[PDB]
């Protein structure tokens, strides 16, 4: 099948209930051995006498694509309208999935993941309180610049780096529809790895874990407008949608709450919620 | 028969021999040829002096010394005084030609040293005084070698000839991207580069435009020991190829 | 009119976009195309061309001079002696970093492929020697001894009439691609050089002489994730 | 170069509607989400057995 | 191939690793002579015994087009809302590549260059501080006018020149998508020349260098709106994208920092960065 | 130009939308696909795998 | 509706744009087309028509008079004497600048092609003479002597029953196109005129007489990069 | 007068997707960037030799 | 009812690209500018002669 050729599906419905009659025999479909590592492929008709039901149900929304391909917020960043002197006049984000709780748990249900991605970004502005907040501020244009691992970081809201002679950038004016890009499978390895039980150094040391593999570069944000008399603050929300997805090695979903965006740390939680008695209604 | 170390090149009433060459570089894969009716623009008939122009002109040879930083020559300007090529270049607004460049340098099994021999197209050189502009007399002495400097400074409107930046703001070790050979005294006694007409326009003025520069830069310094022949020169002989000229009038400079 | 519905992305300017636009000069008769020798149609054609490496990289003094390019060899040098050593980070390590291949690499974030270091002897024609040209893959650390170097991928160069010998460095990696930038995960190992025997000369010959090293990319080389180089910058516009 | 495909409709009381696709961009990454591939193979997870386990038979013998 | 016919490619993958066995022979693939001017076409299989690897890698992004065809900023210009009396009410730019550092180094890697160009221009506005900055300023329209080498320069924000009876102009209102044009190969010569080792005068004098050839004309900028009580400043960023590219004669990339937009001047820099020892880890 | 008429819905960002978008990295040669065992293509494949239940659920 | 995504360029007004627009008067029955003689379909048709040059350009007095057009010749003038000289900048040099060809050129920034200067003798029918009509290509400087002029592209005009002789100026240039504006790089050389022998007359004939010069573009001429002319301006609207 | 072409996809595990092009303007300058021509000829730079240098042979003889 | 035509490209080193046109409006006045007709006839201005003037011959005889 070709995950990039969207308009090319496969309709697979759920299994029908075949009619069962009474039995008295040596065959035992519901007596087995869990030790084997095998899951019982029993159907209700092996235990009861069932009728004939035609299941036209399809496992549609549980497809890896339909599950992951809904655009989620991964991070938001903030920056004011200012001069070279103002540190806060621009900002940046090192790209990472592990910053938020919700998409992270979804992706982490799979060890290895290969996908293309749709990035949408909602940049929002607000007037700072000031004697000058009265001010005719013109429409603000914004610049989002991707700096891949190795290129020049912008040190100020106003330096050569923002030229983008080779880095990808998006210039976006306010009031318009949210900015949107598609990204290929950017990794150096044959699949993205949500987990790495290993080290950054051959000597079993340095950085432990997934961090080591997931070097994605960073997004730099600024206003293109010169500052109005009163400051205006903008905050950019970066949205991710995994499209054209393939997934390998399913994992148990995260039980414990996330602590660090850097590492897989947790503090131990109970297996489930407690109940009144082992016999419950 | 035929050792590939031996070569004989004949052009006009000229033959150069060498018994220690290392093949010959045809600039950018292209052998020189005349301007075609499709690519032409000057409507007048070209004069093509063939053997009278297209022959081997030996320019003033320079001495290689242990500490000597390097040399450059500018074409076609170096040939502005070389026989009837020079005259044709003097009486015509436009000229076009390719060239067989042959650099000569012999020493001995006991001598050592290695020079880069390279033909750089459009080698537009920088002013030493970054604030100011350069000028012709510090850009070219016609057939006489302009020297590269080990020293980072020079007289009014002199080029910044500091060798490691090749007179043009780049790494000299990357000059190798241009048509080049090396005379490594262990290996060979000569270099030969056959340069095609490389330019953005079919013909050009022979004086105004220095179409390319011949740079000879010693990457490994000349050396030898205890009483073993001090003087070892480098001689550059060059022959114009497929030379043709358009727009004829009086003797020209201004 | 035809019921259009504008999607996200609408009216943005993406630097990398590939759309059609109106020309400001309609029916312009462009200057007719001519031949011009030397057409570059792909930057890898440049990375595949031999540059000379600044391996004699010890001091600012020699780095702003021709010394940078020539590695000094000597007669009567003892057998297992190391000539030089460095880890293979093309486009990141000062030795290869700003060469033609290095410079091309620096407009990209990912590289792949085999590299070839062509060692040329520029000593006296009357002089002789044998050298071990080594490439150790990562994981073990830099080869401390000629024996350590010997264990890895290597050529024993015997100098003679063919001036130069090439050490072909194989792409040996976990991943299909490494970063151009130095990264612990995408480490590429160490290339080192050693006297396999020694440089020997006759009586009135110079004792110290020089070798030089060319580097370029082999036909399996490639680069990805286009980026701006750190190698050039400005505070203001030029005039 | 248009592609015609089938829309997700639903089980009808005892059908086929189509939609049109034209890829506008030079890069497959730019394409719509692969949402219509309802293919599956639980076998690798539910049954990773070297010896095939026949349901009507005893698991161990 | 036809660089203007975009939708017509050529897929050329990288070279595969052929399996090598052990050898003992008279053929010497890694012994050669640098003096020749030739680069060794050695493959790892000439030195080691290699396995068989199928390289489906392609040299995609290193194509001259993919390398140059990313839209870079070349210059930005500034102008206030004003009257005939105000010199600063309009502005101009003599068109040039050499003004910025980043695109200039990219183009200059090639001696001769022939391409079409996509010009995008991001015009941004800001309110000047004033007692009147309170002011209801209506949407500002802008005029960008190209004056080709020979036409009338606008002497004021308000003169006949802005009529543009024959010059190309773009009128752009704020809030909308950035203005964009395509330009043909505008030169009088068969290719653009990034370098000219020559003179403007036959007598070996006048102007030295590339300046002599690259006469591209200029862009004049103004507000079309009459001035509001408080001034508003606008700054236009001109973006260039070389598309349909062809390139000739590769050069070493610029080592030294650029000094003048007018000439190729530099002050000498070191060949590379210095290191601790010739034997490094 | 071609008389277009924009409908409601225009310029909204719907989280679940399925539209084509420009790629920020044109002609990117993606790392070649390899095999990797254990491909999940539908979450029900996980729900069909036997887990063990916390039925002895009486106390924290 | 149909998911449209607006690109950069959207809603701008480009002066040179070529788009379809609604008509404000639908189904208007236009006045039926008739023949009318003299249809111009290309401005070069005008540049190809002979205008007379103001070569007698010495003073404001004669420039606001008919003198401007007539070059004065005389009997008993010594042999190598120069009649006139100027560099060939069509559309830039005052001599050709505001002629039909010159005027057409001034709405463009680039020109190309051969020019033809038709020399007509308007002296007495009983009068005689021979002139050297010269064109020197650039690089050498303006021809100072009849010998210098002789060396370049030239016609020796013998005046007689065919009143006029044409000096055909060839396109000889480095580039496919020159600028209309005077530019050191796109210099086109010098056209000069000389007495090859002299003007001779009989007894009761006038001693001084006149020649006149027509100029036009040959079938290889063309113009590029459309621009506004400097030749017309205003401070305010007209009423 | 539409043109159908191939999209950049990627090496698949042991394919062809298309895109559509219609040129809207009267001037070829207005067209999309020529990004899909991966053609090359390093020969002119890597090997500008008059005499062909055979790898298995000695460079000088 | 679409029209396919040729784009202005340029003389190539020793080609044909197309563009598409659909007229949207009921009035020919609404159409694009007739920019591609490089036709000419200087004759009426350069040579309005009753008797044909042959270049190699004398103008008067
Ligand atoms: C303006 C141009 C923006 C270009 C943005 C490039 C963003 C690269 C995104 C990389 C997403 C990586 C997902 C990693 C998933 C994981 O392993 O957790
Ligand atoms: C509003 C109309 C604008 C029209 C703008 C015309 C711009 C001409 C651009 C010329 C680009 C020249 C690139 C030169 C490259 C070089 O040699 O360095
Ligand atoms: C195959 O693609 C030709 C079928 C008819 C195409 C109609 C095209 C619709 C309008 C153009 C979309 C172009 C996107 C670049
Ligand atoms: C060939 O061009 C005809 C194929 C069908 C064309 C569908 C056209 C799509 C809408 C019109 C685009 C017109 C651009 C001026
Ligand atoms: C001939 O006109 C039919 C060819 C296919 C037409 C595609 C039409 C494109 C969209 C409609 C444009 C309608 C303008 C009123």
């Amino acid at each position: 099948g070709d995950v990039q050729n969207a308009v090319e599906g496969a309709m697979v419905r759920v299994a029908d209930t075949v009619q069962t009659s009474a039995t008295n025999s040596e065959r035992v479909p519901n007596l087995t051995a869990v030790e084997t590592g095998h899951t019982s492929q029993a159907v209700p008709g092996d235990t009861m006498q069932t009728r004939h039901v035609i299941n036209n149900h399809v496992r549609s929304e549980s497809t890896i694509e339909n599950f992951l391909a809904r655009s989620a917020c991964v991070f938001y960043l903030e920056y004011k309208t200012g001069t070279k002197e103002d540190s806060n006049s621009f900002n940046n984000w090192v790209i990472t999935t592990r910053r938020v709780a919700q998409l992270r748990r979804k992706l982490e249900m799979f060890t290895y993941l290969r996908f293309d991605m749709e990035i949408t970004v909602v940049i929002t502005s607000s007037q700072d309180q000031s004697t000058s907040q009265n001010q005719n501020a013109p429409v603000l244009t914004h610049q989002i610049m991707y700096v891949p691992p190795g290129g020049p970081i912008p040190v100020s809201v106003d330096d050569y780096s923002w030229q983008t002679s080779t880095n990808p950038s998006i210039f976006w004016t306010e009031g318009n529809a949210p900015a949107r890009m598609s990204i290929p499978f950017i990794s150096i390895g044959n699949a993205y790895s949500n987990f790495y039980d290993g080290w950054s150094h051959f000597s079993q040391a340095g950085v432990y874990g997934f961090t080591t593999l997931n070097n994605m570069g960073q997004l730099f944000f600024r206003h293109v407008n010169k500052p109005n008399p009163a400051a205006i603050t903008s905050v950019a929300r970066i949205y991710f949608k995994p499209k054209h997805v393939r997934a390998w090695v399913p994992r148990p979903p995260r039980l414990c709450p996330y602590i660090n965006s850097t590492n897989v740390n947790f503090e131990p939680k109970p297996v489930t919620e407690v109940r009144t008695n082992i016999i419950t209604t | 028969g035929y050792s590939d170390r031996v070569r004989s090149i004949t052009l006009g009433n000229s033959t150069i021999t060498t018994q220690e060459c290392a093949n010959v570089v045809v600039g950018y894969g292209e052998w020189p040829e005349y301007l075609s009716d499709n690519e032409a623009t000057a409507e007048d008939q070209p004069t093509q002096p063939d053997v009278a122009t297209c022959r081997f002109y030996t320019l003033d040879s320079v001495q290689w010394e242990n500490g000597s930083p390097g040399w450059w020559w500018k074409f076609p300007d170096a040939l502005r005084d070389m026989g009837l090529f020079g005259q044709n270049m003097y009486y015509h607004y436009l000229g076009r030609a390719g060239y067989t460049i042959h650099v000569q340098c012999n020493a001995s099994k006991f001598h050592q040293g290695c020079i880069l021999v390279v033909c750089v197209p459009e080698a537009e050189m920088g002013s030493a005084q970054t604030s100011g502009v350069v000028n012709y007399e510090h850009i070219s002495k016609g057939e006489i070698a302009s020297r590269f400097t080990t020293t980072t400074t020079a007289e009014d409107h002199g080029v910044q000839a500091a060798v490691w930046n090749a007179g043009m703001g780049v790494g000299v070790g990357n000059l190798t991207i241009f048509p080049h050979q090396w005379i490594n005294l262990r290996t060979n006694n000569s270099a030969t580069i056959v340069m095609p007409y490389v330019n953005s326009v079919p013909m050009d003025n022979m004086y105004r435009h220095h179409n390319f520069t011949l740079m000879i830069i010693p990457f490994v310094p000349l050396d030898f020991s205890a009483g073993a022949s001090t003087y070892v020169p480098i001689t550059v002989t060059v022959a114009p190829m497929c030379a043709e000229y358009n727009g004829l009038r009086l003797a020209g400079h201004q | 009119g035809l019921p259009t519905m504008n999607t996200p992305g609408s009216n943005q300017f993406l630097t990398s976009d590939d759309f059609q636009s109106p020309s400001a000069m309609p029916q312009f008769d462009v200057t007719p195309e001519m031949h011009i020798p030397g057409e570059v149609r792909n930057l890898m054609e440049i990375a595949e061309v031999d540059s000379v490496m600044p391996i004699n990289n010890d001091s600012a003094a020699k780095v702003s001079s021709m010394e940078a390019y020539r590695v000094e060899l000597s007669t009567n040098t003892n057998a297992g002696t190391q000539v030089f050593g460095f880890q293979l980070n093309p486009g990141a390590e000062s030795v290869m970093n700003r060469t033609l291949m290095g410079e091309i690499l620096n407009y990209y974030a990912h590289w792949s492929g085999s590299i070839k270091i062509t060692f040329v002897f520029c000593g006296s024609a009357m002089t002789t020697g044998k050298f071990l040209l080594s490439y150790a893959p990562p994981g073990a650390g830099a080869p401390k001894t000629r024996k350590d170097a010997m264990l890895g991928t290597h050529v024993v160069w015997d100098v003679g009439l063919q001036s130069s010998c090439v050490l072909c460095i194989p792409w040996i990696s976990q991943t299909h691609y490494r970063f151009v930038e130095k990264d612990p995960y995408t480490n590429a190992g160490f290339v080192t050089c050693w006297y396999q025997t020694s440089v020997v000369s006759p009586a009135s010959n110079q004792p110290k002489c020089y070798m030089m090293c060319m580097v370029s990319a082999c036909n399996d080389f490639s680069v990805r994730m286009l980026r701006d180089t750190k190698f050039i910058e400005q505070t203001s516009f030029y005039q | 170069g248009a592609q015609v495909s089938t829309q997700k409709t639903g089980a009808h009381e005892t059908s086929i509607i189509h939609y049109t696709n034209i890829n506008y961009y030079k890069d497959a990454a730019s394409n719509s989400a692969n949402r219509q591939d309802f293919t599956q193979d639980p076998g690798k997870f539910t049954e990773p057995m070297k010896d095939v386990m026949i349901k009507t038979l005893p698991a161990l013998n």
